[PDB]
Formats: C-alpha cells, sequence, structure tokens
C-alpha cells in the first residue's frame, strides 16, 4: 500500500491517484504534470477558479475538463484520466484538494519530511539554521528524508520553541513551562 | 530555565506576609476555667425524716 495514508473523501482520489500512478511507475510525471494544471488554474482566477462553483452541468463540466487539457498538452495522461473522473463524479468543485492531497502523498514517496518550529514571534536565522542541523542530525530524521523546517509565528505560545515533525513533539515553550508551574504551587 | 526564575523569584522577593497570634485568638475558642467544684450538700440528716417515715406511711407489708 502507499506509504503515508489519506482518511476521507478527496483524499480518497488522492491514494487512487498515487497508487495509480505507482504501477505505471511515473510518480515524478503525474507530480509535475499535477503541479502544472494546478498552477494554470490558480493562474486563471475568475473564470475557471471561480467558476469550480458546484452548478455547472453534467455536459457543462465536461466542457470545462475539455477545456483544461486544452490549456497545455502537457498531462500525465493518468491524471488526464483524473480530470475525467473527477468531473464524472461531479466533485470536480473539490479539484485543488486533490492536488494538494497527492503533493502530500508524493513527497512523502519522495522522502521529505516537514516540521514546524512555532515560536511567539520569528527567529534568528541562526536559530533555524542550528536547530534544522541538529533536527537533521538526530535519529528522528531517519535520514534519506529531507526536512522543511518552517518557523511559524504563534503569539499563543510565549517565548521557546517547539519542535514538531513525526506527529512527534518536544516542546519547550514558556508557556507550556508556566502552565505546569502555575499549577504545581496552586496545590 | 524558566524553573529557575520562577525558584529565584519567589522565594526572594516576597515571603509570608504579616499575621499576628493575636488576630487568630478571634477565631479560636479560648480556655476557660471548670468553675464550681459542685458539692453535693447532706440531705436526711438526722431522725426528723425517721419519725416522719415511722409515721407518715403505715401500709404494712402484704
Amino acid at each position: 500500500p502507499p506509504p503515508v495514508r489519506l482518511f476521507g473523501v478527496e483524499g480518497t482520489y488522492a491514494t487512487a491517484l498515487y497508487q495509480a500512478a505507482a504501477k505505471n511507475s511515473s510518480i515524478d510525471a503525474a507530480f509535475q504534470s499535477l503541479q502544472k494544471v494546478e498552477s494554470t488554474v490558480k493562474k486563471n482566477p475568475k473564470l475557471g477558479h471561480l467558476l469550480l462553483n458546484p452548478a455547472l452541468s453534467l455536459k457543462d463540466r465536461n466542457s470545462v475538463i475539455d477545456a483544461i487539457v486544452e490549456t497545455h498538452k502537457n498531462l500525465d495522461g493518468y491524471v488526464v484520466n483524473l480530470l475525467k473522473v473527477l468531473s464524472e463524479n461531479n466533485r470536480l468543485g473539490c479539484f485543488e484538494k486533490i492536488a494538494s492531497d497527492f503533493g502530500v502523498l508524493n513527497d512523502a514517496h519522495n522522502g521529505l519530511l516537514k516540521g514546524t518550529v512555532t515560536s511567539a514571534e520569528p527567529l534568528d536565522p541562526k536559530s533555524f539554521k542550528r536547530i534544522e542541523k541538529a533536527l537533521s542530525a538526530s535519529k528522528l530524521v531517519g535520514q534519506g528524508k529531507s526536512l522543511k523546517l518552517e518557523n511559524v509565528v504563534k503569539p499563543e505560545i510565549k517565548g521557546g520553541l517547539i519542535v514538531e515533525l513525526g506527529d512527534k513533539t518536544v516542546d519547550l515553550s514558556i508557556s507550556t513551562k508556566i502552565q505546569k508551574l502555575n499549577k504545581v504551587l496552586e496545590d | 530555565n524558566v524553573i529557575q526564575d520562577l525558584y529565584l523569584r519567589e522565594l526572594k522577593d516576597t515571603k509570608l506576609a504579616p499575621s499576628t497570634l493575636q488576630d487568630a485568638e478571634g477565631n479560636v475558642k479560648p480556655w476557660n476555667p471548670p468553675q464550681k467544684p459542685n458539692l453535693p450538700e447532706l440531705e436526711l440528716q438526722g431522725p426528723e425524716a425517721l419519725k416522719a417515715y415511722t409515721e407518715q406511711n403505715v401500709e404494712t407489708a402484704h
């Protein structure tokens, strides 16, 4: 079964798409074409991203597909069948959802892992690099995998850092420590 | 770290506030004496009672 499962509808579409292109052994091709069709959809904002509104016909939906494969003739072919499927199931409206989902699945296959270093305010680039080095070095990143570490700004977390990746976290923050500290002196 | 900061601040910068033993007294029940020995006083002294009793109830044993 394809590594990394995607629960629920729209990601069942992604799961299918990946495994279908995995047996064709043309996943990179799929990914590239998916980025391209998503991009030219996204870059056509009014009329063709804001006319993904759910109200179009069966026949009009088919013709939206025909315009999409008119827009560029470079598509994997599995993803040309996928366009048909989403139209046919008339769930075409969620288009980008499947795209994003295929992306999540894909870059897991590629090996890339994503992390997060939430903090109160943005932290140093020196800190970013030191943490990135450490985190990549650690056994947590198995290696043969990469870490796109993203600092995000969350004011709610007061100071510190929280490392997140692999649904495994180490939370050493002042807000979290303060919570536990306060609690212990209210006993 | 934060632990140290808290430790430092808490211990050093404030301690107990005032509180007097005298104020405590109001909120507790204070010792008071067990007044009175409570001496009982002799009753029925003398044959005054006896003469009265012999005479008063003459009801014989049956």
